[PDB]
Formats: C-alpha cells, sequence, structure tokens
C-alpha cells in the first residue's frame, strides 16, 4: 500500500551543513553502537525528512499515516501525520540532519553486527561512512518466512 | 547553466510548455518565476524532481502543472488555457541546497542559478512582418519607424551594423491594433547628407521577413 | 501574504557614491529567509545577499545586506559603473515566498537638455491609410520630461505613444520618442502639427512643428 506521496518531506537545514545533496544526488555522525537498541514509538513526521526503512530483516519503506494508522498522501505535511513504528528496526533523517534508528533487525536499525547492516536505496545517506563497504547476498529465515537482501560491511 | 526554451507565441484559450535544462544538479529541487511587463517577479510553483512533489501559488493552481524529465536533466512548466494576461518572461531556477527549509515538499531557499528566461506572448494577433518607413532628416536625425508587427522582438541595424555611434533603437510599444511599433533613429553630421548613405536594417524572425530601407531627404 | 515595500522607487547616484536600499515587509520575516537580487535589462535576476546578510558566491565586497524584522537595507558602499540595475528582495521563510517591486539605481550627472526633432508622416505610409508623427528627445538628463502635441494649435490628448531607452552607457544620457498616430484622413484635414517639450534643461518649453505639404 506504500505510495511515492507517503513520504515525509519535512526538511530544515537551519545548522547550514548542506546535508540534503544525497537525498537527491563523509563521516557517520552521532554515532550509534549497534548493541542495546532503544524501541520504535510513534514518530512525528513533522520531524521526518525523507523516506523511513525498516528491516525485518529485508529492508521495507513505511509511509506516512495519521495516529489512527490510516495511510495519508500530503507528503508528511499534516501536522498529525506520524510514522507508526511499532505496528523490527527502522532508520531514518530527522529535519535537521540527524540519523535516527530504533529497535533492531543484537543490532540498531539496519546494522546486523557493528561491522554489517543491511543494504537499502538511501543507506549512503544515512550512513555515508558506508559508501566503501562491500555487499553480500544474505538468505535468513524468521519464523518460517524466508528473507532475501544484501548486506553491506566494511 | 540552465537553458530554457525559445519564445513563444499562442492564441487565447491555447497551452504551452517551457522547458528548463541543466548541465549536474536535476533532482534538485526547480522554481519557476515570471515577470509581466515592467513588473517585478511572482512565484509560480516548484517540483521537487526526485519525488515529483509539486506545489502551485493560488493564483495559478488548476492551470498549470510543472513536471520534470529525468532521462533528459529537464523541468518543465505548462500553461492552460492562456490569456493575455499570461504574457511575461517566465524564468527556471534552482533552489539552494545549503540551508533550504521543505515542508510537505515545498523547498524555499535563494535560487540560484537561473535560466535566460522564456519569453511568452499571448495575444488574438496573428504573426505578421513590420513595415518599414523613413523618418527623413530635415548634427541632423533621421531614423526608421518600424511598424505594425508582431510578435516581438524585431532587430535594427544600420548600414549592416556599420554604423553604431549616435544609434537610439527604442523599446517597442503595442498599440490597440494588437501590432507592435518601435522607431530607430541615429544623429549624423548634417554636411553629409547629400552624399553618405543610410540604411535601416529590419529583421523579424517570427515572420522571416528582413526589410532594407534606404533614408534620404524629402 | 507577506507584502515587500521597497524604496525608493528610483534611486540617482553618482558612480562612487555609496548607495542603501530598504525593503520592508508587512510582517515580520526572519533574518534567514531574505535575499538580494540584480537584474539588468534582458537578463534573469543574479542573486547577491541571502540570509540577509551572507554575500554569494562571487559577490564582491561592497554589496552587504542587514536588517532584521520587518526593515531590511541592502548597501553599496562604493557605486561601481556595472552596479547600475534594478534590485529585488525576496522573503522565502513563508509560503508563498513574494519579491518587492524593485529599486532601480540610475546615474546621476549633470543636467542635459534634450536635441528636439520632429519628422512627418512618410508619403508611403500615407498610402496606407495611416500618418504617424514622430517627435525626438535626444540625449537628456534628467529623465522627467514633458511632450505635448498640438495639431493646427490645438492641443492633443489620446492619441500619441511615448518610449524611452535605457540610460547611455558612455553618457548616461536618456532618450525619448513620442509618435502621435492619425488616420490618413484625418491627417490630412489639418496643416500644422507640433511637439512641445518641457524639460528641466531648457530655460523654456521648445516646440518643433511643420507644415503637412511643405
Ligand atoms: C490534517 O489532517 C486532519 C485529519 O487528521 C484534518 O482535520 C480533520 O478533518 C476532518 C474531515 O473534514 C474533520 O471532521 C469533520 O468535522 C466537521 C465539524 O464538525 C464535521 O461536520 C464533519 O462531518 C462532515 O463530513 C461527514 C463525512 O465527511 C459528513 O457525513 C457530514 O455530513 C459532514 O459533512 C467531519 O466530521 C476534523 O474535525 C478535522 N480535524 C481537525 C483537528 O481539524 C486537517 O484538515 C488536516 N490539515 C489540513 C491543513 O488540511
Ligand atoms: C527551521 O529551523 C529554524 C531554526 O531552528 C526555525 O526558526 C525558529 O522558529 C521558531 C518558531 O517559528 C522561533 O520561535 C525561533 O525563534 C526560530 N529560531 C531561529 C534561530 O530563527 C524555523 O521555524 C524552522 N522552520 C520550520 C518550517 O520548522
Ligand atoms: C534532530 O536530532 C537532533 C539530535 O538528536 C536534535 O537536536 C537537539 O535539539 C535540541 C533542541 O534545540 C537541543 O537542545 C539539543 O542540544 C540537540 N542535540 C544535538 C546533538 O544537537 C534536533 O532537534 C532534531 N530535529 C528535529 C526537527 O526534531
Ligand atoms: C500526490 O502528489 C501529487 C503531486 O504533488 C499530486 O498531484 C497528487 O494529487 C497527490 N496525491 C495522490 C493520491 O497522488
Amino acid at each position: 500500500s506504500w505510495h511515492i506521496n507517503r513520504t515525509a518531506l519535512n526538511c530544515n537545514d537551519s545548522l547550514q551543513t548542506g546535508f540534503i545533496t544525497s537525498l537527491f544526488y563523509s563521516g557517520c555522525q552521532n554515532w550509534d553502537e549497534p548493541h542495546y537498541p532503544r524501541p520504535c514509538d510513534v514518530v512525528s513526521a513533522r520531524t521526518v525528512c525523507g523516506p523511513v526503512y525498516c528491516f525485518t530483516p529485508s529492508p521495507v519503506v513505511v509511509g506516512t499515516t495519521d495516529k489512527l494508522g490510516i495511510p495519508t498522501y500530503n507528503w508528511g505535511e499534516n501536522e498529525t501525520d506520524v510514522f507508526m513504528l511499532e505496528s523490527f528496526g527502522c532508520t531514518w533523517m530527522n529535519s535537521t540532519g540527524f540519523t535516527k534508528t530504533c529497535g533492531a533487525p543484537g543490532g540498531s536499525g539496519p546494522w546486523i553486527t557493528p561491522r554489517c547492516l543491511v543494504d537499502y536505496p538511501y543507506r549512503l545517506w544515512h550512513y555515508p561512512c558506508t559508501v566503501n563497504f562491500t555487499l553480500h547476498k544474505v538468505r535468513m529465515f524468521v519464523g518460517g518466512i524466508e528473507h532475501r537482501f544484501d548486506a553491506a560491511c566494511n | 547553466l540552465l537553458e530554457q526554451s525559445g519564445p513563444e507565441v499562442k492564441k487565447p484559450g491555447s497551452s504551452v510548455k517551457v522547458s528548463c535544462k541543466d548541465s549536474d544538479t536535476f533532482n534538485e529541487p526547480v522554481t519557476w518565476v515570471r515577470q509581466a511587463p515592467g513588473q517585478g517577479l511572482e512565484w509560480i510553483g516548484g517540483i521537487i524532481p526526485a519525488f515529483g512533489v509539486t506545489k502551485y501559488a493560488q493564483k495559478f493552481q488548476g492551470r498549470v502543472i510543472i513536471s520534470a524529465d529525468a532521462s533528459t536533466a529537464t523541468a518543465y512548466l505548462e500553461l492552460s488555457s492562456l490569456r493575455s494576461e499570461d504574457t511575461a518572461v517566465y524564468y527556471c531556477a534552482k533552489v539552494g541546497l545549503r540551508g533550504i527549509v521543505m515542508v510537505g515538499g515545498l523547498a524555499m531557499n535563494w535560487l540560484d542559478p537561473w535560466g535566460q528566461g522564456t519569453q511568452v506572448t499571448v495575444s488574438s494577433a496573428s504573426t505578421k512582418g513590420p513595415s518599414v518607413f523613413p523618418l527623413a532628416p530635415s548634427t541632423a536625425a533621421l531614423g526608421c519607424l518600424v511598424k505594425d508587427y508582431f510578435p516581438e522582438p524585431v532587430t535594427v541595424s544600420w548600414n549592416s551594423g556599420a554604423l553604431t555611434s549616435g544609434v537610439h533603437t527604442f523599446p517597442a510599444v503595442l498599440q490597440s491594433s494588437g501590432l507592435y511599433s518601435l522607431s530607430s533613429v541615429v544623429t549624423v553630421p548634417s554636411s553629409s547628407l547629400g552624399t553618405q548613405t543610410y540604411i535601416c536594417n529590419v529583421n523579424h524572425k517570427p515572420s522571416n521577413t528582413k526589410v532594407d530601407k534606404k533614408v534620404e531627404p524629402k | 501574504e507577506i507584502e515587500l515595500t521597497q524604496s525608493p522607487g528610483t534611486l540617482s547616484l553618482s558612480p562612487g557614491e555609496r548607495a542603501t536600499l530598504s525593503c520592508r515587509a508587512s510582517q515580520s520575516v526572519s533574518s534567514s529567509y531574505l535575499a538580494w537580487y540584480q537584474q539588468k535589462p534582458g537578463q534573469a535576476p543574479r542573486l547577491l545577499i541571502y540570509g540577509a546578510s551572507s554575500r554569494a558566491t562571487g559577490i564582491p565586497d561592497r554589496f552587504s545586506g542587514s536588517g532584521s524584522g520587518t526593515d531590511f537595507t541592502l548597501t553599496i558602499s562604493r557605486l561601481e559603473p556595472e552596479d547600475f540595475a534594478v534590485y529585488y528582495c525576496q522573503q522565502y521563510g513563508s509560503s508563498p515566498q513574494t519579491f518587492g517591486q524593485g529599486t532601480k539605481v540610475e546615474i546621476k550627472r549633470t543636467v542635459a537638455a534634450p536635441s528636439v526633432f520632429i519628422f512627418p508622416p512618410s508619403d508611403e505610409q500615407l498610402k496606407s491609410g495611416t500618418a504617424s508623427v514622430v517627435c525626438l528627445l535626444n540625449n537628456f538628463y534628467p529623465r522627467e520630461a514633458k511632450v505635448q502635441w498640438k495639431v493646427d494649435n490645438a492641443l492633443q490628448s489620446g492619441n500619441s505613444q511615448e518610449s524611452v531607452t535605457e540610460q547611455d552607457s558612455k553618457d548616461s544620457t536618456y532618450s525619448l520618442s513620442s509618435t502621435l498616430t492619425l488616420s490618413k484622413a484625418d491627417y490630412e484635414k489639418h496643416k500644422v502639427y507640433a511637439c512641445e517639450v518641457t524639460h528641466q534643461g531648457l530655460s523654456s518649453p521648445v516646440t518643433k512643428s511643420f507644415n503637412r505639404g511643405e
């Protein structure tokens, strides 16, 4: 049920860093060691810049909804739009350029171990320190369901 | 650099599509503004090509469409239901990325770079070449009256570009006929009027016309 | 909608002088979201200042911006010849982004009276059924001038159009044409056609005239 209109586009480069370039077109700041992940909750879409990804472990995009879980198609403009993350591990860019994560696929966000993470289309924007990582095919079973995804590792 | 498409001439009720090609920042936000004759600038709308999200000013909502073509790194502005009020120069410009603010996919910041602008003329009038008449001398002054052409522009030279000092080619004026008119004059030594030859070269590329008129005393 | 009011409409200053342009916002704008642009005839606007006071890439030191809230100012500390143009302010903090109406920075110079010429319609145009009479004001400063048409000593109204050149690169003057348009039939109804020009550089109005068919 995903649509491109369900992408929160609420970016505010108030620190004047130019971080938004890789959303269209070096180091991972405020590094979060994968171990002991924080729990996923409800994220206000007004704080989100660009696509939200979760990792089941396979990568899946999460779109804006209202606070009762109904898909919304306003590019995150409505200040009641949210991402209901609890409904495994997820990551997104917040409006001022900070990469945020919750949960795990211990792991954190897309990271499996401190040296490997799930590949997805916005990996290098969310984690620029992984530009030179190598990619490996992975297969994993979670409760009988088969996952096939690429992993990027150092 | 952003290269915009050439001038457009349209009848009322028609549509026009102008283009804005850049040569490596295509998916970066693009904003369209227009400048009506002798006016300031007015926001039309914009697009973020990476995602396709568009925004429009209320005065153009339902009457314009902005799009982008990723293969040719080109953005487009389509205006429908045209009226004479839509006669303007239409500019394309990139929204700066550093310090950008986006709310619901509406991108605002300073604007740079800019396209060179696209002239759109909307008129009931039909394309027509100018008539060229001498403004005979009586230093002296002489010229050519360039009357009743559509659309703009006309270029005027004297003696195929050999004579440029003292030339004044006035901006065109739109007459109540719907046709344009201008004059170009030059001041010359009085002494020379019986011996020196003065030719005005008028070119109107919309009608493929070229007129050369010798200007001599009555 | 945030209206931006620029003053003055036209600024006349000599090369080398300091220019101060003001832009008044109808509501308070954060200084992060105000920019200044320069435009010359036939050209696209060119960004000068952004964030109220930051100079765009490539913009010379003599351009600076300042202001806060509802009043912003662009300062050119020493006008170079290439600085005489139109300047627009822009707010991009609140949609719709809006632009001021522009200040024209014009070259101040000594008063110069116009040279006045009148041109009768050509026989070629007359055969067409229209007659255009042209009066030319050549190389004058300042720009404001008054042109009155008189036909058979009667003053005219509503049948003339004026056009003014841009300020001249070399001598900083303007030239102006005013064009009286009549039908061939009406043109042949009268004899005396006169152009009367009022200008600061003239001690008294100057008239140029001709008699139809002479
Ligand atoms: C951001 O999103 C919110 C939604 O999360 C949106 O606000 C809500 O919109 C709904 C729908 O218009 C509002 O509910 C209405 O309230 C009025 C006032 O009492 C009722 O009369 C309405 O009933 C009408 O509609 C029924 C079915 O459509 C009809 O059967 C009936 O006969 C009536 O015609 C309806 O219940 C709700 O109140 C707002 N909530 C808020 C807080 O405004 C909001 O508009 C979005 N923001 C923007 C800028 O668009
Ligand atoms: C983008 O970020 C700037 C800076 O944080 C925000 O500016 C603040 O806005 C609030 C409410 O409008 C004011 O109370 C603060 O004083 C402002 N701070 C500064 C430094 O100007 C701006 O509101 C943000 N824009 C959006 C759309 O969220
Ligand atoms: C994006 O995340 C950053 C970091 O978590 C937030 O930055 C904090 O903002 C508060 C409020 O001004 C400050 O007191 C903190 O010092 C900031 N932390 C850091 C590390 O700078 C930022 O607010 C978030 N942006 C949005 C839109 O939610
Ligand atoms: C999605 O966004 C586009 C462009 O901004 C808009 O035309 C459309 O109405 C929006 N909604 C849907 C359901 O496509």
